[PDB]
């Protein structure tokens, strides 16, 4: 994909609604991963 | 309404029952308190 044919694709991507999660983060001393989990109701796991 | 023989028969028939018990070893913390206990499925591992 060169320059002039992906802007429409980006517009299409933005056109459809999306979900997101926000983060605020700082230095922790050692590089490490972050694992997220999605608890749901039923107890709760 | 139960007499000596009545409570007797009750005790022998009760001795044969099969029960789930919680065994407690308590001592008191200087104040009256209560403990509520709950059971859950054996799931130790959504």
């Amino acid at each position: 994909w060169t320059i002039p044919q992906l802007e429409e694709v980006l517009k299409r991507q933005r056109a459809q609604d999306r979900l997101f999660a926000g983060f605020l983060l700082h230095n922790i001393g050692t590089s490490a991963d972050v694992q997220l989990f999605i608890c749901v109701a039923t107890e709760r796991n | 309404g139960l007499n000596i023989e009545q409570l007797y028969n009750l005790l022998e028939q009760r001795r044969a029952r099969e029960r789930a018990l919680a065994s407690f070893t308590l001592h008191g913390l200087g104040f009256s308190a209560n403990v509520r206990i709950k059971v859950c499925d054996h799931d130790d591992d959504q």
